[PDB]
């Protein structure tokens, strides 16, 4: 039946994000050349969408597919879960463009800069502490407010001003951020800089991509949910759109190891080294 | 100038080709047999047992 | 007039190669044609020395095959205790830019030399449980390209000026000056009797000079570009040359003539480093292609490849027992092979 | 080289004291250093040790809890902090200097020693206390352990070290069949894993003394009673 | 840990020698390399004395960046057998005289040596800073000197302007890997001051364009 083949396409996404994340862990821990503030930035973006990976996909496969197999304590720890690593590599995301943000407006002091261990695990902790806090106590407080045999969805995804603003310091001001930090790096170069010209052209479209996968991957879910609050009953159905946007989310945890790690130009040697 | 240089080239010349040379068939016998006089004390043509060599991994 | 003492300098050359030539009654191979070959050789990576951040550009074994030191152009110059993974010493050099270094037969000396035209020698066995400059010989035009010890008290140098030199150490002054060469000067090896010694330069040209005496015993020539490695054969009568045309070529210091050539069609870059081993069965030299190759020096056939490196391989070296093999390339990473 | 000690004096049972040593002449930064007593009449008596960083501090069971090492590397001084003194505690006291590498001399220098007055372990054995001997023989002393100081590597771990009268302690042998810097080849030394003998081939007047045999197989170190050597 | 006492020291202080070797690692990642190649002494005495044997150093600051000069001018050797040394240099200075046109002629040697550098198989990403300099004394020959003399296909006027151009864009026109690789021109002087200025620009646009090339875009 269709059920089976659905497993196997949530098994095969779940194993593509798993063996992604794990090369990239794998080649980060193998060499010790890569111990800059970039590497492990993507070292925390690697473990966050493994994670992903390994706890999120799996349980929701049976879920929805065969049967139920969720009580009432394990319904809470999935969706804390997923909603922490969700929010831990979207912050991941913003804290590289960041990164490169500052490598691009002042190089100068970027290269002099001593950070220290220390600094950049404080930053690690401080990037999963905040992406903690913006969902979990929320659901955790809210769990209370179902009506006996809720499906497993946030308590509060009828209640359009706490939904306004999870989403909007969810996604709204990355997105924000993401924008500004990836137009300062071509607007400099521009000012900065025929070889010109085609320079500029694969600045302008390695940039638009980063931007816009991120925007693609994660605008429409956060619409439907909005959208879907301000009717009376207990949100909606679910349509067939409205598991398409479910998903598309996920997507982009198996789309970032294609881009940011892969294309460092130090991480390839480190692959090629490892696999070769 | 350049005398100078072509004198102590010519003397130098003159110094080799005085030199007495055996033939290429004894010294390749003597480079056989010294190879294979020492043929048991040589560690990397023959592998030692893995408690001789101090390398262990 | 000049021309005249060319014409006679060109004769004196036929004579000498026509007084080889009668000399080539059978070659190595024709004589090696039956013996039992070595096989297959496989080494392992027993140990991996790490801690270098540059180019490695030279090493030394100790005399008890169980010290060594490495240069690399970070600026350290690293003495590693190979039975273990520990750092024994670490000295900073006064200039980074450094393609040689030596260790004394004693073990209380190091030397190492390059780009400044000064080799430095350090006295490791002192008081106050420190290293510092014993010495700075200087007088040298053109870089120096390797320097080795004969004791305590007098090194040899090569430079990139076309000229060897003898030093007495306890006097920085050149004891004695080696000149011939028309190119530079890029390796040179000590006999086992310390006696005589060859010097190969970029002039396709090896020669053979007398330590005491002060004059250029022997000069062959075989090769088609610059001579970066060269080595004696332990018995002492032959020597092994390597050059930037992929070939070895093997020597022979009675019959004045070179005896076998090692070269294949798959490798076509150039060599950096060749050694012998104990008993001189086997010749092992290093490659641009980030590898190194065993030959069998009797015959002409290969024995294997020593594969676990990532850029060229820079040098290498066989300790004085015969039990390990260490190589050290242009990526920061010493290895022992056993 | 020269390391000059200050403290001791007469102290009051209860009370407190601190030791300073000072070295001046050599690298202090890279040297362990360990602070040795010596009762007035007995043997030598290890007390504390501290590594170069102060990354590892070992202590005596005599002394443990009571006592502190410490040492300052810009102004190159070892300070030891003794506190609650008992009547058991009077000794002269020597800062050691010692260097761990391979091929090193671990206890190679001495210090000069201050005098302190108060108002499961290996057993080093030397049975001879005293042998009457003229210039001009050769002598042999015997020292006998209580465990196998031969390790798997092949080092054996013995020291000898001579004590002239009214001098600090020498350095002559520091492992096993290795003679130290800047002593006669006439001493030598050897072993057989458990019982090890120091022989002297032509003695001369400048040999009296006590001779001392140490293990360093492992913490805490412990010393042997003393052979005095007579004309 | 089936080790002794010595041993285990031993271990402690190759623990340490490695910590001073990282440390010392990571403050030499931190400067700036810039390697001098002028040819037959075409001005490169004038900018090293406008910067506050066989290898010279000489390592200055400017706005909190450590700059580490090499002169090799004096070795005399095989270039070929040494320039590898010189790989992963931030950038490289060339000083070319305007001067001795009419001085074999001195501007045709300086350009094989420009293309034999540019071109090499070491530097195919290190970028050139080129020091056109002599302007004024350039300028007193081209008033009674015209500079057909080294060029003889250049139909220009015997000013100042539309010469000095002409041999920038020879100049430039040497260099064949244009798709990695940029020249930084300036028209220096003995009595110009600014040159540190433009070293301090190029350098740190050559960090920034770097930075943006390891991470995978531009
Ligand atoms: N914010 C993560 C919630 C989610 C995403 N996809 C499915 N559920």
């Amino acid at each position: 039946s269709t059920r089976i083949t659905l497993a196997f396409l949530m098994s095969l996404l779940a194993f593509a994000i798993m063996l992604g994340n794990a090369v990239v862990i794998l080649a980060f821990v193998v060499d010790k050349n890569l111990r800059h503030r970039s590497n492990y930035f993507f070292l925390n973006l690697a473990i966050s969408d493994f994670f992903v990976g390994v706890i999120s996909i799996p349980l929701y496969i049976p879920h929805t597919l065969f049967e139920w197999d969720f009580g009432k304590e394990i319904c809470v720890f999935w969706l804390t879960t997923d909603y922490l690593l969700c929010t831990a590599s979207v912050y991941n995301i913003v804290l590289i463009s960041y990164d490169r943000y500052q490598s691009v407006s002042n190089a100068v002091s970027y290269r002099t800069q001593h950070t220290g261990i220390l600094k950049i695990v404080t930053l690690m902790v401080a990037v999963w502490v905040l992406a903690f806090l913006v969902n979990g106590p929320m659901i955790l407080v809210s769990e209370s407010w179902k009506d006996e045999g809720s499906e497993c969805e946030p308590g509060f995804f009828s209640e359009w001003y706490i939904l306004a603003i999870t989403s909007f310091l969810e996604f709204l001001v990355p997105v924000i951020l993401v924008a500004y930090f990836n137009m300062y790096i071509y607007w400099s170069l521009w000012k900065r800089g025929h070889l010109e010209l085609l320079r500029a052209r694969k600045l302008a479209k390695s940039l638009a991509i980063l931007l816009g996968v991120f925007a693609v991957c994660w605008a429409p879910y956060s619409l439907f949910t909005i959208v879907l609050s301000f009717y009376p009953s207990a949100t909606r159905p679910k349509s067939v759109w409205y598991r398409i946007a479910f998903w598309l989310q996920w997507f982009n945890s198996f789309v970032n190891p294609f881009l940011y790690p892969l294309c460092h130009k130090r991480f390839q040697k480190a692959f090629l080294k490892i696999f070769c | 100038a350049s005398i100078a240089q072509a004198r102590k080239l010519v003397e130098q010349l003159k110094m080799e080709a005085n030199i007495d040379r055996i033939k290429v068939s004894k010294a390749a016998a003597d480079l056989m047999a010294y190879c294979e006089a020492h043929a048991k004390e040589d560690p990397l043509l023959t592998p030692v047992p893995a408690s001789e060599n101090p390398f262990r991994e | 007039e000049l021309d005249q003492l060319r014409q006679e300098a060109e004769q004196l050359k036929n004579q000498i190669r026509d007084a080889r030539k009668a000399c080539a009654d059978a070659t190595l191979s024709q004589i090696t044609n039956n013996i039992d070959p070595v096989g297959r050789i496989q080494m392992r990576t027993r140990r991996t020395l790490r801690g270098h951040l540059a180019k490695i550009y030279a090493m030394h074994w100790g005399t008890d095959s169980r010290l060594l030191v490495s240069a690399s152009q970070d600026g350290k110059l690293i003495i590693w205790d190979s039975y273990t993974t520990n750092k024994v010493h670490a000295i900073p050099l006064r200039s980074s830019w450094v393609m040689t270094c030596a260790y004394a037969p004693s073990g209380n000396y190091v030397a190492c030399g390059g780009l400044d035209n000064i080799c430095s020698i350090y006295n490791l066995k002192t008081r106050e449980g420190n290293v510092r400059v014993s010495r700075e010989l200087a007088g040298h035009t053109g870089y120096l390209s390797c320097c080795r010890f004969l004791d305590d008290n007098q090194i040899v140098t090569s430079s990139g000026d076309t000229t060897c030199a003898l030093w007495d150490i306890e006097t920085g002054q050149q004891t004695t000056t080696f000149t011939g060469h028309t190119g530079d000067v890029m390796s040179l090896s000590l006999a086992p009797d310390t006696r005589l010694f060859v010097s190969g330069a970029c002039d396709a040209s090896a020669k053979l000079w007398d330590v005491r005496e002060g004059m250029c015993r022997q000069t062959f020539t075989g090769h088609e570009s610059d001579i970066n490695a060269i080595c004696f054969f332990p018995n002492g009568n032959a020597f092994a040359t390597g050059s930037d045309d992929a070939t070895c070529r093997l020597f022979d210091l009675r019959a004045d003539q070179e005896l076998m050539t090692y070269s294949h069609d798959n490798i076509i870059c150039g060599i950096t480093s060749v050694s012998f081993s104990k008993s001189g069965r086997l010749l092992l030299a290093g490659y641009d292609d980030f590898n190194c190759n065993v030959w069998d020096a009797l015959k002409a056939d290969r024995a294997g490849v020593l594969a676990g490196h990532d850029n060229r391989v820079s040098c290498l070296g066989v300790t004085d027992d015969g039990m390990a093999v260490a190589t050290g390339s242009w990526d920061s990473f010493l290895k022992i092979w056993n | 080289v020269q390391l000059v000690e200050s403290g001791g004096g007469l102290v009051q049972p209860g009370g407190s004291r601190k030791l300073s040593c000072s070295a001046s002449g050599f690298a202090f930064s890279s040297f362990g250093m360990h602070w040795v007593r010596q009762a007035p009449e007995k043997g030598l008596e290890w007390v504390a040790y501290i590594s170069s960083g102060s990354g590892t501090i070992y202590y005596a069971d005599t002394v443990k809890g009571r006592f502190t090492i410490s040492r300052d590397d810009p102004k190159n001084t070892l300070f030891l902090q003794m506190t609650s003194l008992r009547s058991e505690d009077t000794a002269m006291y020597y800062c050691v200097r010692s260097i761990y590498y391979y091929g090193s001399s671990p206890f190679d220098f001495w210090g000069q020693g201050t005098t302190l007055t108060v108002s499961s372990d290996i057993v080093m054995t030397q049975a001879t206390s005293s042998v009457p001997v003229t210039p001009g023989e050769s002598v042999s002393i015997s020292c006998r352990s209580s465990k196998s100081l031969l390790h798997s590597n092949g080092n054996t771990y013995l020291y000898w070290f001579l004590q002239r009268p009214g001098q600090s302690p020498q350095l002559l042998i520091y492992r096993m069949s290795n003679l130290a810097s800047g002593v006669p080849d006439r001493f030598s030394g050897s072993g057989s894993g458990t019982a090890f003998t120091l022989t002297i081939s032509r003695l001369e007047a400048e040999d009296v003394g006590v001779y001392y045999c140490m293990q360093h197989l492992e913490y805490p170190l412990t010393f042997g009673a003393g052979t005095k050597l007579e004309l | 840990c089936t080790l002794s006492a010595e041993d285990k020291a031993a271990v402690e202080r190759s623990k340490m020698i490695d910590r001073n070797l990282r440390e010392d690692g990571e403050k030499a990642a931190r400067e700036v390399k810039l390697l001098l190649l002028g040819a037959g002494e075409s001005g490169k005495s004038t900018i090293v004395k406008q910067m506050k044997t066989g290898i010279v150093e000489t390592h200055f600051t400017f706005k909190d960046l450590h700059f580490k000069m090499f002169d090799v001018g004096g070795q005399r050797s095989e270039r070929k057998k040494w320039i590898h040394c010189f790989e992963g240099v931030t950038a490289i200075i060339f000083c070319v005289a305007l001067s001795d046109y009419d001085l074999m002629n001195r501007m045709h040697e300086s350009m094989k040596l420009f293309d034999s550098i540019c071109n090499n198989k070491w530097f195919t990403d290190t970028s050139i800073i080129l020091f056109l300099n002599k302007k004024d004394l350039f300028e007193e020959k081209i008033k009674k000197s015209p500079l057909t003399i080294c060029y003889p296909e250049y139909a220009g006027s015997n000013t100042y302007e539309e010469a000095a151009a002409y041999i920038q864009c020879q100049f430039e026109d040497l260099n064949k890997r244009k798709d990695t690789k940029e020249i930084y021109t300036h028209f220096t002087c003995a009595t110009d001051t600014k040159n540190v200025q433009f070293v301090f620009d190029a350098v740190t646009d050559v960090i920034i364009k770097n930075n943006l090339k390891d991470c995978g875009l531009f």
